[PDB]
């Protein structure tokens, strides 16, 4: 909560911020080789584990 | 047909008739508060498969 009295930006958690990104990564923008597509795709992926732990944890699925 | 020939009343499916009756029993077991009220609370349990059964068989989440 120091980081939060300390920052004059903040970021909205509960999964507000990742789903703006591994869908805004949506790929060929890293058209190369597919690798980054394929890596931003696996970066993408880890981005929603507080989506999916909780979830998880909570009611329902970290899935559906 | 025969069914319907034998008894033509049509009953809700699903877990309709077994939560219902799961009730019923247990309020059976809140008024007869004997020993039996327990089998009804045991019996009572056996309606919850349709439910169970169904959200098996739909693939969700029973508890809610």
């Amino acid at each position: 909560v120091k980081n939060a009295i300390d920052d004059g930006c903040v970021v909205p958690g509960a999964g507000a911020v990742e789903v703006a990104m591994a869908e805004a990564l949506i790929k060929h923008k890293p058209s190369v080789k597919g690798r980054a597509q394929l890596g931003v795709q696996a970066f993408a992926d880890a981005l929603l584990i507080i989506p999916k732990v909780l979830a998880q944890n909570s009611g329902f699925d970290l899935q559906e | 047909c025969r069914n319907v020939l034998l008894d033509p009343q049509l009953v809700p499916g699903g877990g309709a008739s077994e939560m219902a009756v799961a009730h019923a029993l247990t309020e059976k077991s809140k008024a007869m508060t004997g020993v039996e009220q327990w089998p009804y609370r045991a019996v009572a349990q056996a309606l919850e498969v349709i439910p169970r059964t169904l959200i098996q068989n739909c693939g969700a989440s029973t508890i809610r």
